[PDB]
């Protein structure tokens, strides 16, 4: 009656087709009348431990409507940012313009901006 | 280059028990059933005589 | 510093992607979860060309993933790397597909076009300059030509200064089990040749036989598929990231690689691939290698170059090598085949070598091709263009969508001008 | 999300969705009571069944599907059946007259004041539903009731939704087997009503069901229960890239998209390949290759056509189950190799695959095989004229003679719709030779 | 450095190059396994003229197996040494020769040439600078006929510059088994003479008496057989890869053996062939081996040259002996019979000494001739060809091929000028 013990399995699969003997609500294999009509023999047996699937794969989509909830991402945000230079230098700090923003190194003879 | 070998040794080695071991069930799941087929074509037979 | 920005488009970029993102982060060593566990400095120090840092030291992939079937991005996000990769950068739409190129360019696109603006320049803003993007993507797939042709269209303008790398495979020769995929081709590679600088090409049916070949396992996964792929975008991103006297800057590849503007489309190249029985029997050596470098047999792009001529070759080498047998190895197959190169311009050979191994390998390669070997390509889809256009099938669908015959006018006669450009140079 | 509803008119085809869900259950392990065992799927109406059924926080699977009908007799069997509490009330549409085979009075006399009541259900369908892709219509040509009662809804469900898709199903009368000779009257009155809404048509003819039933599955007595396991598989099997995935998985809208070639003509071929009995499955092996040969063999096919007194345009193969591209794509390749299949020289490809590793289960108390690699065969060839011919050349005499018209015109009606549909039927056919020839 | 690469073609030669080659594996002390045990230094040193190195210190075989029936290929696998041998070598056809010539040189071999020339070239590039090539075949073989004479053609114009050498057997002259057999060789022989250098005459007929003479056991396998021919075969390469003052190269022997270009057929000879109570019944010097090596008996080739006379002869000479013997036993032959040679030239014997004896036996040799015992060879196949060719017997196959009897015109002409030839110079 453990669907595990005569065939193998996924290892995952949900225990209702792992655990067949759950299934109550199916034919009671009742003694056939004079009038047995045709149309009754539509589910009227219930499945053994060999009818159960070997693998199972859902569409899972929890993360997708969890995320997919409410509105999308949408920029109406304040475009704030800052130009960064063109060094790594975390003391020089250059760019396409004010490329004259850098520590001046220590000069001994001429000074600052001579020419 | 030794360790490289016994790297590429190792790999080699294995997926082979891979090969081999998925044969066997795959009989097995044959066997099991057609057991139960046999079983289930003599249910039907049952079920026939005393209709 | 300089960093790349990567655009998972398409449903066959969402496997692309995914198996891309893994090796890199398995290559790094960052475990599922996120937490890296620290064992190479170099990696560690040229990270940030790639991810950024979050707290508790994970490295958040700064990617974007974009799609409109939540299946397929439900099983991404539950793959290994799910949770490593952000629900801020998961894009999509509430329609289905249809894979019609005209639905997601102009219909499907419109509503999600600001927002994929939107997600890329804060992210673009979260970093500090690029070198460019990359994107994973389809020429013949239905979903991802239509959402690329409009960002690679909007991309352009805005930041016309940095790389717009992009990595579509072209759809099996024999058939391209939809009807509507030369449709598709023909409409995106319009605006691909406008728009794109570098552009690779790929094909899966060179995929099946290097199956045969030397992997010999009859029957891979797709994701197998991509664990090849994958390698070779990823020995052409070791470059950047890995120390080593090698000029890794795509633009420094690129201006050796592009002599004239409208030449995109390149052909990868891969070292050594292995059978059963020749990985304890390979004597490992740079000779042999290079041989299996340069092989009709090792190309996967599309074709045999065997029909054509060689106009720009480049291969980069990754693992402890010197710089001489490289030397002697190019003068060897400069001579070996002299003549099937172009006259128009010799040593069009570029090497460049990685210095640090993979992980798993020590000597690997990775080889990118402009040969002319890309006509028999589009003649084949300009029969089927001209065909299918021969009595305009399945074109009730795009009308409806507000399309009419003349685009495929210029598109053709745009793609029959490139057609007689690669005969005229090398022809 | 990616669901649907299920519409089905007529009583002939009540017993062909009875065995629909009751298959659908299976997979699914539904008990009839409409709950699970002490285990964890109940929630806000999610899970595998969410695309099916409605297994809302009253934890029971409400499916999505409407059953109208306009006898009430069988109606109320199945309202005492098996599954009945999993059925709602009135959702079984049921009705108190019949249609007397007529196409006009199913269409004219009752049909107005049921509709609004069924227009009051698919609204109230339509709401709850977040997807809703499209509709699965299971009708009947040679309808008693079938015929005049779709052809007004979908009519009227075609005004006010037009933007999503209308899935149309019904068995082709027998070519040759005629249970009444007014069933060639309403069929060409569906058909002319139905050719400019109709979004795709799949027709399925039982004799070739039966035919198959004692060539390879070795029964020559089977059933109903028979006929609709068979046909219940075939919607199954296209109906599992929703319920599973696949290495590929493909929607009814690339379908619509990639099997139709040009407007009006909507009307592939459906085939399922593994057709064979237990016991021969057991000793032998199966594989695509065989499979893809047995699958474009002619006489495994339900609708009497000649491949070869026509040409192919389309074919969509959909193989469920363990399967690979290589050998696949290697086995069409010989396929298109072959000589005797005579694609037309416009389409360069005309394969649609789809992949789905989970393999076809067998039905409780079943006569099918076990089967681990199985395709679905959609299909659309120029062979098929010739049932409208057959058609044809029925009416032109009968009609001449015009049989039967006191009964139609009695009843408020005249000559001149059946005057339009012969000239559609011969614009129809026209159509076909016209892109038939290259 | 100067190198050898092997071909193994058609079915004899599929169990020749297999016990020719583990005659090579054992006699260098490699175990099956292929872990080289080292020894002795000078086959330690010498080994690269045959084998490349693999990792482990494994010596591969440098040679191409190339056939049609498979489990010919799996048997030599499933061999003792087949772990040696490599699926990389192992190139075979989807197809059954039939043991038809014309099927195997124009409709088999059009799809197989392709493959093993790769095959090949690969190998020659594998390797450095070689001294040229060896065949093991056989011209009555038709698988080996078929694939050897299209092979030995494609090889001309790609190396002209190296050895062709060929190994074939001659069917037995009283039955050929195969009736076709006239017919195969007539075909292959025109094309051999064309393209070859150097060819072995060898009759298994020869080989079996010699067993009835010395080896005196009966009964043997073909292995067996295989056992003496690779023998030879491995004594006259045993000069290149080892030391001692003799010449080696086959260019040092050619031109010393070729006085003019159609002389291509050669008989080999061996020298102490020992019986049951000799082998402790034999003082083991130089003038009974000298006396041995020139026994009507001890040849094994084709015939006895008694009736006609010589040409050109060399010996070569394994172990520790010393050039005043061989001398003085030239000048002995020399005037034992100095009429039976041929008064063209005098002092036609050339002679090499191996100062490193075989591993088993000390001193031995091996005699490689050039005389006037192969008329009988081709006249008797002459006949055959004329009466075969009086009515066209078992000619429909060749036509239905696509052949036609003009080209058995020129071939039986060709053999008809070389009937002359061989004649004329002599007589
Ligand atoms: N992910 C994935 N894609 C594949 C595979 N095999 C082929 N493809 C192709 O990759 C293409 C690109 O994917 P997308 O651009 O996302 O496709 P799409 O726009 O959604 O529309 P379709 O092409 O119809 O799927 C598809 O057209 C497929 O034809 C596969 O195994 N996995
Ligand atoms: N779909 C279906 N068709 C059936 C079944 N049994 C027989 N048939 C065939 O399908 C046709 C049924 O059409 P109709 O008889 O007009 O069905 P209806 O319009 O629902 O109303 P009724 O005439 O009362 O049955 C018959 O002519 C039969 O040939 C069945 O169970 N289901
Ligand atoms: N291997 C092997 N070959 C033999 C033996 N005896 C004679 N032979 C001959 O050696 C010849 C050469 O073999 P192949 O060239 O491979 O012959 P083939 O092309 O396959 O076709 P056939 O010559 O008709 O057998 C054959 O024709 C045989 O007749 C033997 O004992 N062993």
């Amino acid at each position: 009656e453990k669907t595990s013990d005569y065939y193998r399995i996924s290892e995952k699969l949900p225990v209702r087709f792992n655990n067949p003997g759950w299934f109550h609500g199916y034919g009671t294999k009742e003694a056939v009348s004079m009038y047995r009509t045709s149309n009754q023999t539509y589910g009227s047996r219930a499945p053994t431990v060999h009818e159960m699937p070997k693998v199972f794969y859902p569409s899972s989509n929890k993360f997708s409507r969890q995320h997919a909830a409410f509105g999308m991402f949408q920029s109406h945000n304040i475009n704030v940012t800052l130009e960064k230079s063109l060094v790594t230098g975390p003391d020089n700090h250059i760019t396409h313009y004010d490329r004259l923003n850098f520590h001046p190194s220590y000069n001994v003879n001429r000074p600052s901006i001579c020419d | 280059n030794m360790k490289l070998v016994g790297r590429a040794l190792q790999d080699l080695q294995d997926e082979a028990d891979k090969k081999k071991q998925k044969r066997e069930e795959m009989g097995r799941e044959q066997k099991i059933y057609n057991d139960y087929l046999m079983q289930r074509r003599e249910e039907e037979k049952a079920q026939e005589k005393e209709l | 510093m300089r960093e790349i920005v990567h655009l998972q488009a398409g449903q066959c970029g969402n496997q692309i992607g995914a198996k891309f993102w893994e090796v890199i982060s398995d290559e790094h060593g960052i475990d599922p979860t996120g937490t890296y566990h620290g064992d190479s400095d170099l990696q560690l120090e040229r990270i940030n060309v790639y991810y950024n840092e979050a707290t508790g030291g994970k490295y958040v992939p700064r990617a974007v993933l974009v799609d409109l079937e939540p299946g397929t991005m439900d099983s991404v996000r539950s793959g290994p790397f799910g949770q490593i990769f952000r629900p801020d950068n998961f894009v999509f739409g509430q329609s289905g597909a249809g894979n019609n190129w005209a639905k997601g360019h102009y219909t499907e696109g419109a509503e999600l076009v600001d927002s994929v603006l939107d997600v890329v320049r804060k992210e673009a803003e979260s970093c500090d300059c690029l070198q460019g993007f990359q994107l994973t993507h389809s020429l013949g797939g239905g979903t991802g030509s239509g959402m690329g042709t409009l960002l690679i269209s909007k991309i352009r303008e805005e930041y016309p200064d940095r790389i717009m790398n992009t990595f579509s495979v072209v759809p099996s020769p024999k058939v391209s089990d939809t009807v509507v995929e030369p449709y598709n081709a023909t409409l995106s590679v319009h605006q691909l040749v406008e728009n794109t600088d570098e552009t690779y090409c790929i094909d899966n049916e060179a995929l099946y036989d290097i199956c045969f070949r030397t992997l010999k396992l009859t029957t891979p996964t797709y994701g197998d598929l991509n664990h090849l792929v994958s390698a070779t975008m990823s020995g052409v991103t070791t470059c950047l990231r890995f120390p080593g006297q090698l000029n890794a800057d795509l633009r420094k590849l690129a201006v050796n690689m592009v002599p004239f503007p409208r030449l995109h489309f390149f052909m990868p190249g891969f070292a050594p691939l292995t059978s059963r029985g020749s990985q304890q029997y390979r004597a490992l050596t740079v000779p042999e290698l290079t041989q299996q470098m340069f092989d009709a047999k090792n190309m996967m792009a599309a074709c045999d170059p065997r029909h054509g001529r060689y106009l720009t070759v480049a291969a980069v080498f990754r693992g402890r090598m010197s710089m001489k047998e490289v030397d002697e190895q190019m003068l060897n197959v400069q001579n070996k085949n002299s003549s099937y190169f172009v006259e128009w311009i010799p040593n069009n050979v570029k090497t460049a070598v990685c210095d640090i191994p993979p992980r798993g390998l020590k000597m690997s390669a990775t080889f990118i091709g402009n040969s002319t070997a890309i006509q028999e390509l589009f003649k084949r889809i300009s029969e089927q263009f001209t065909a299918m256009f021969r009595r305009k099938a399945f074109l009730h669908w795009y009308t409806g969508e507000g399309m009419d015959e003349m685009e495929f006018t210029e598109a053709e006669s745009n793609m029959n001008d490139l057609v007689s450009e690669y005969q005229q140079y090398q022809d | 999300m990616r669901e649907c509803i299920s519409i089905h008119v007529g009583q002939a085809g009540v017993q062909i969705g009875n065995a629909c869900w009751e298959l659908y259950c299976l997979e699914h392990g539904i008990q009839p009571d409409g709950q699970m065992p002490s285990d964890k799927t109940i929630g806000g109406g999610d899970d595998s069944f969410n695309t099916f059924f409605s297994e809302t926080g009253a934890g029971k699977h409400v499916p999505r599907a409407v059953f109208v009908d306009l006898e009430p007799t069988v109606v109320d069997e199945v309202r005492t059946g098996t599954y009945r509490q999993l059925f709602h009330p009135e959702q079984l549409i049921t009705g108190k007259e019949d249609a007397a085979n007529n196409y006009a009075r199913g269409h004219y006399t009752i049909g107005k004041e049921i509709v609004d009541l069924v227009l009051d259900r698919i609204r109230k369908l339509a709401d709850l539903c977040t997807g809703l892709q499209g509709f699965l219509i299971f009708h009947s040509f040679g309808g008693g009731t079938g015929s005049g009662f779709a052809s007004l809804l979908m009519e009227r469900l075609s005004v006010d939704y037009g933007k999503k898709s209308k899935l149309e199903f019904a068995i082709y009368p027998a070519p040759q087997v005629s249970t009444a000779v007014v069933e060639p009257y309403n069929s060409i009155l569906t058909t002319h009503t139905t050719l400019e809404h109709s979004d795709c048509a799949f027709m399925v003819d039982n004799e070739a069901i039966y035919d198959i039933c004692r060539r390879n599955l070795d029964i020559e007595r089977p059933t109903y229960t028979n006929l609709n396991r068979l046909i219940g598989q075939i919607v199954s099997s296209i109906t599992a890239s929703l319920r599973f995935d696949g290495a590929l998985n493909v929607d009814l809208t690339e379908f619509q998209t990639n099997l139709v070639p040009y407007p009006r003509i909507h009307f592939p071929l459906a085939t399922y390949a593994p057709v064979i009995s237990a016991e021969k499955a057991y000793h032998e092996q199966l594989s695509v290759a065989e499979i893809t040969n047995a699958c474009f063999e002619p006489a495994n096919q339900m609708v009497k056509c000649d491949p070869r007194h026509g040409k192919y345009m389309a074919c969509c193969m959909l193989y469920r189950g363990d399967v690979v591209p290589k050998d696949v794509n290697a086995a069409i390749a010989t396929i298109k190799t072959k000589r005797t299949i005579q694609f037309v020289d416009w389409c360069p490809t005309g394969f649609k695959v789809g992949i789905n590793y989970q393999p076809p289960t067998v039905v409780p108390g079943g006569d099918l095989a076990k089967v681990q690699r199985a395709v679905c065969m959609l299909s659309n060839t120029t062979a098929i004229a010739e049932a409208w011919a057959r058609l044809d050349h029925k009416f032109d005499l009968m009609y001449a003679k015009r049989a039967f018209v006191h009964w139609y015109v009695g009843e408020g009606m005249e000559e001149g719709e059946f005057s339009e549909a012969r000239e559609d039927l011969a614009a129809l056919e026209k159509d076909y030779e016209e892109v038939g020839v290259d």
